[PDB]
């Protein structure tokens, strides 16, 4: 009907995916091992008459240890169980090798569990791809599925979360590499693919949050109330309703122009929220200063293009468009002049969920504000640089020209990004006759 | 699932491998029996890589154990754990090679290398799929450096694709305990840089000096020597068995670490290191590893770090614990050491984490860090080499068996590239 | 009381390194269910775990699972010695002690399942992984009403 | 239902097929006085294979006795089972071997073997409907090959299509125990070649070698050295008599392992060999127990199968497993021992099994293997036997025993036909 | 109570000995009553069979005569261990006189489904269905007990 697919491919899919389901099964009144105790639930699950449900998901990677604590935790009766896809011998955070030696022995039984998934359920609308750019079982592997699903499944759409490298913060030193060589695969055969870092993250998990030494867990979980927030009125009723097909013709301005944030701005702790209420004008001023923007960028130096406002819960449609008109007013938030309209709201009847046992205060309302800008064109100019002085003296080029693949992928990078950094300064400038 | 197969050779290496396999089975809950007596499910799920089952509920590591004399095994046999051995694996020679490289090349290796190699095709074929190849041994006597360089000759091609890790307790820059180990050494190299895959670099002084220092112990014995080096050398190897947050195989820390292809060869290293005293007197958490690992008293090689600068660094964490303490201490100390590091690499850390700590132990850590600072050794052992070969004394033994002059020269001329690039 | 608190608790910590081996203790049964040639029913008792374990067989973590079931037996058997009890703690005592019956049938019982495949939580060993965990509740149970 | 005929010569063929029938009373249990006491009934329904049925409930053998001396016979009427025997069968005669072939076969050959036949004759006629023949001899004996290559050769004017087993101890050509045992060996190879069907080469230097390592003992002596033949050939003739899954007969072997007319020459084998020492360390199932019979160092050669493609290879399993295992573990070995099986085959081996494991034991199998190795024995006993014989020594014995040099001349003549055929097809 | 499980689980491994062995029983009593001229009857007693054995077929009646021995000692056993009640008297004096010498069992029937039709109907189909009989009313006691 409404329905997508989601696929979590590398580990810092299947990790971000494996904190996505329990909101995803407390969303509704499924107890996790699989049954119920109301046509909701059906776009991410393939029902069964027995009246258990089954997760729309694939997890595929070359590491055996990160799949099967999945397939030993509490999620191993609620998953159908074979398609916890799971290697042998790994590509460990090499481009060519997850892409050309080892992951080509299992690809041909992914795309048949693709294809198996999408022939059940009839109105598939998109993808959810959960990959990064950060290693090489998510960064290459997943560089030959985007290429698989878009020639075969023609015009399908298709969403990827894909976190990004921080200029201070990053663990793998061959990660200005992978990066960069996943990048050649994403512009011609995607969508969208929204952009995080990992540093960000934690800052939020300070300051707006009290609690302090944040894990994986609650990092994780940030990124499973965003997920949720795009796809919220898709298995909901609402005042205003946004579909998944709209988001790639009124966010997107240009063919190579397509990667959006996220803020999910009323994000709050238990005791901070009893001495500050969460009204509405207050709560969209929460999405525009530079703390509670994902990516590690200023906004004060670039120009927005396009916005969105996916509110939740008890939301009168009368706060939020008088609430749109005083941001016009202010010269801190500036917009480009060939986008005079702007913005872009939707409202929904359901109030949000906070996981219980977790760090989140129980609210009314909430804003996922998904909007691109500017501000990016220096987040890539910087990996260009790290790209640029180790390739200056070819530092890690023999696990790469080793595994019989040329140095001129290497030069295409520079055909690549130089010729996708002149766009942002070409079009990207005032009105000229 | 990713078994890699473990071998010791010559008693140098032999010695520092037959502590090895009582500290593994005791973080996995192997009896001396044989059997499992553990306390957890977590501890053997991922067994196979250093054991093959067999029947009745009994495991068995799978040591390959080689040499060339018959005296230093029959002490192996007679040890703590000597009983959990196939007993086919002890193959051995009877007649002694006695410190020479010559002897354990050439003379008796031509002879016993067939019936060692096919103990080594009868474990590895057998066996679902490979991951590596642990050999123990040094530079220092005779078999260990010329009966190990005659073996891994073969493993690279008749196994060309898996991953050489071989070892090596380099000797003391002060004095050692042979007269000829110049010549034990820098032969061993002239075919271990082009054939291996990543080498270890052990440092026997140095075994010595951070038991005084640092553990305060008024008797170092080489049973307690070599059991700090058998909890670096199973940390490598501490996710293959143990799950996390963030894992690490051993070419995963091969891929990211190596800059260069005949630049291989590491320094261990370990963090939670307390004296009898000082147990009372220290906390436990990543601050104070950070410094007591990183710093000079803590490495395992005759090398100067405040007149080198560090490649790649390498830290293996364990114990559930939280890792923003990993991220924003290894930034700074990447932040702080600015001129301790080299420029061209722009980020250097790779951090890895565990869940299951050392048996009573709260947490630990793992140190593989590699550096321009050694190339001195490189330096110091081929200058004195230099100084045996300028009179050509004892080439009684290696022109005896009818090597040529020009032998030796190509052991020196290429230990003059290998210094000349780690100044490149 | 305390004794069997700590008893209890014992028992617990053991149960916790069992349950950090369940993947073992799965392939040990299936390697026990092939030699057996029994693949075709669901384990369903104690009794036909240690007839795997005597004769089919891993053994290991069999033995663990069987004293795991031996030490709440005898848990059950000091609940009785420490008062006649009450119509709930002599309720809960009976369910623990008709659990732990070598002979009783768990191939309906659901709790450790979450980490089995759909097949085999329904047809295999869904019944024997809930065993130990359902046991545990209906004795912290009791000591609460006691 | 199909019973099968037993006989020897020799020293040691007289001694393993005095190994081999407390072998099959431990199968079948067969007490010391003829008393059945044996567990399984499945057993019982072919009891009349080998044992004739006698009355009373006891059960006797029908092997027959035959040599030129009393003292390798009287040993037997010493052993443990020698007490079930039937008593006409032991035909002795007086006279002295020597080591001859030329007494053995033609000298005194005319008297005794008239008297021999005929009681093979009133056994061959009795049972209900005959299989074939083992007869048990040392290859080039005076007794062993002076009554070996003559008995069954009269047989075929009698039987022209009946199948045919013997224990053929191999001479070895690396150290020899008799000065004129190539003499003795190279006329046995004479008359076999047109007339044999399968040999079993039998090695007492690979069983020298393989019961010290593979087996680890300490004094391996001849009571127990001819064991490992005797527990050996017992696994081909059990799927006659036990059902199993991919059941099995010697002519279903004969068929599979007879390419041309003359190569049909076997290695045997048998499967769980493992010390005392590391039997508990050690698991016992299928994907272990293929990787013994497979070592180049456990079949009964003294010889390198490296150089030796083979044939053709059985082996006969025994004991419950499943079949995908073995037919797998077929699939496999030709994969990568591709340049050891021969291309002109396309199945390179049968595989048969069974149901019912060995006394002892959970399971077990048994090897039967056909070579292009064996031309290097066959060289090489006609190597140092024209090394005696191009200095024309001995020659005046056998003339007056009336044997010429003229019969000499083709024994290297056509066995200069038989080994070119091993090498042929090397390409 | 633990003696006399030990007793009946011998007794059981020992009748799965003779159950694999029971066509040659058959063929052992059937050349017994060729002997005796007396292939017009049924095998009707204990006593028949023991007449036939004594007027390896001698050795698998000795292994019958030997189970039904060992369970008439059980039924013994059992009246020792306790005055019963009126189920566990009911199933032991079933044990007793199923097990007694002369009882018929010419009707007994249960090991039938190896014989033929005419076998099982008109001579052998009693005695063979007389141990696993006996063998379950002996559970059944016990389970009582």
């Amino acid at each position: 009907m409404r329905e997508c697919i989601s696929i979590h491919v590398g580990q810092a899919g299947v990790q971000i995916g494996n904190a996505c389901w329990e909101l995803y099964c407390l969303e509704h009144g499924i107890q996790p091992d699989g049954q119920m105790p109301d046509d909701s639930f059906n776009t991410f699950f393939s029902e069964t008459g027995a009246g258990k449900h089954v997760p729309r998901a694939v997890f595929v990677d070359l590491e055996p240890t990160v799949i099967d604590e999945v397939r030993t935790g509490t999620y191993r009766q609620l998953f159908h169980p074979e398609q916890l896809i799971t290697g042998k011998e790994d590509a460990a955070n090499n481009y060519a090798r997850g892409h050309y030696t080892i992951g080509k022995e299992i690809i041909d039984l992914v795309l048949d569990r693709i294809r198996k998934l999408a022939d059940q359920c009839t109105g598939l609308q998109g993808f959810l791809v959960f990959h990064s750019f950060g290693g090489g079982t998510g960064s290459g592997f997943t560089s030959l599925l985007m290429e698989r699903l878009s020639v075969d499944y023609g015009k399908k759409s298709k969403l990827e979360f894909s976190i990004y490298p921080a200029p201070q913060v990053s663990t793998a030193v061959v990660e200005p590499y992978n990066s960069i060589l996943t990048t050649h695969t994403t512009l011609e055969h995607s969508d969208c693919a929204f952009m995080v870092d990992n540093e960000a993250i934690y800052d939020i998990c300070r300051r707006n949050l009290d609690i302090e030494r944040p894990t994986y867990t609650n990092l994780n979980r940030l990124i499973g109330q965003i997920v949720s927030s795009i796809t919220a009125s898709l298995r909901f009723d609402g005042a205003l309703n946004v579909d998944l097909t709209e988001f790639q013709t009124n966010l997107v301005p240009y063919p190579r122009i397509h990667f959006p944030l996220a803020t999910y701005a009323p994000v709050i702790s238990a005791e901070k929220a009893y001495h500050e209420q969460l009204s509405v004008a207050e709560i969209t001023n929460a999405c525009f200063e530079p703390a509670n923007q994902m990516v590690k960028c200023d906004p004060r130096h670039g120009k927005y293009m396009a916005c969105c406002l996916l509110y939740r819960g008890d939301v009168v449609p009368k706060d939020v468009n008088a609430a749109i008109a005083t941001i016009k007013t202010k010269r801190t938030i500036q917009f480009v002049d060939w986008c005079p309209t702007g913005f872009k709201v939707g409202i929904n009847y359901q109030p949000p969920t906070v996981v219980p046992g977790g760090d989140l205060a129980k609210v009314q309302r909430a804003v996922c504000m998904l909007s691109n800008t500017t501000a990016i064109a220096e987040a890539w100019a910087r990996l260009d640089h790290k790209f640029d002085l180790m390739y200056a003296k070819r530092a890690f080029v023999h696990w790469y020209v080793g595994e019989g693949m040329e140095e001129g992928e290497f030069s295409e990078a520079r055909e690549d990004m130089a010729a996708l950094e002149k766009d942002y300064e070409e079009v990207g400038v005032d009105s000229v006759e | 699932m990713r078994e890699i197969v473990h071998l010791q050779a010559g008693q140098c290496g032999n010695q520092i491998g037959a502590k090895f396999w009582e500290v593994i089975s005791d973080e996995h809950g192997i009896d001396p029996t044989g059997t499992y007596h553990g306390d957890s499910d977590l501890q053997l799920e991922r067994i196979n890589v250093y054991y093959n089952e067999a029947t009745g509920g009994k495991y068995v590591p799978r040591a390959v154990l080689v040499d060339l004399e018959p005296g230093t095994m029959d002490s192996v046999r007679s040890g703590p754990f000597g009983q959990i051995f196939r007993p086919d694996n002890f193959v051995f020679g009877q007649s002694g090679a006695g410190n020479n490289w010559a002897k354990g090349h050439y003379t008796e290796g031509a002879e016993l290398v067939d019936s060692v190699l096919d103990v080594v095709r009868k474990e590895a074929e057998s066996c679902d799929c490979l991951q590596g190849f642990q050999l123990t041994h040094s530079l220092g006597g005779g078999t260990g450096s010329g009966m190990g360089t005659l073996l891994i000759s073969k493993i690279r091609e008749e196994y060309p694709d898996r991953i050489m890790n071989t070892f090596s307790v380099v000797p003391s820059p002060k004095v050692s305990d042979t007269v000829v180990e110049p010549y034990n050494a820098t032969l061993s190299v002239h075919q271990l840089v082009e054939n291996t895959d990543e080498t270890y670099c052990i440092d026997n002084e140095a075994l010595y000096d951070i038991c005084f220092r640092t553990l305060k112990l008024t008797t170092p014995t080489y049973g307690d020597l070599n059991h700090l080096v058998s909890a670096t050398m199973s940390g490598v190897t501490t996710c293959l068995r143990f799950p996390g947050q963030l894992n690490a195989d051993l070419r995963k820390l091969a891929v990211n670490m190596v800059p260069f292809p005949r630049l291989h060869f590491f320094m261990p290293g370990f963090a939670p290191l307390t004296s009898r005293g000082s147990q009372q007197y220290r906390a436990l958490t990543v601050p104070e590893l950070t410094q007591q690992m990183f710093d000079a008293k803590n490495m395992m090689a005759a090398c100067d770090p405040r007149h080198g600068r560090y490649l790649t660094v390498a830290a293996v964490f364990r114990g559930r614990m939280s890792m923003k303490e990993v991220d924003e201490q290894m930034l700074n100390v990447q932040n702080k050491n600015s001129s301790y590091f080299v420029e061209w690499i722009p980020n250097n850390v790779k951090t890895a984490v565990c869940d299951i700590p050392p048996r009573g132990l709260k947490m630990s850590a793992t140190f593989i860090g590699n550096s321009t600072a050694i190339q001195e050794l490189f330096k110091r052992i081929s200058e004195q080499f230099t100084a045996m070969f300028r009179r050509k004394a004892f080439l009684h033994w290696y022109t005896g068996e009818g090597m040529d002059e020009m032998e030796f020269t190509e052991a020196e001329s290429n230990m003059n590239d290998l210094v000349s690039e780690y100044q490149q | 009381m305390n004794e069997v608190k700590e008893s209890l608790r014992s028992i617990e910590q053991k149960y916790k390194l069992f349950q950090q081996q369940q993947f073992t203790f799965i392939a040990a049964l299936e390697h026990c269910r092939e030699n057996a040639h029994d693949k075709i029913r669901p384990i369903s008792s104690i009794e036909q775990v240690q007839s795997y374990m005597e004769h089919y067989c891993h053994r290991r973590i069999l033995i663990m699972f069987m004293d795991i079931c031996s030490e709440l037996s005898k848990l059950c058997q000091h609940f009785e010695a420490l008062h006649s009890g009450t119509p709930v703690t002599n309720s809960l005592l009976e369910k623990c002690k008709t659990l732990v019956s070598q002979s009783n049938d768990l191939s309906s019982l659901r709790a450790v399942v979450n980490h089995l495949s759909c097949d085999e939580a329904r047809n295999h060993y869904g019944g024997v992984v809930s065993l130990i965990p359902i046991v545990l509740d209906f004795m912290k149970e009791w000591i609460a009403h006691s």
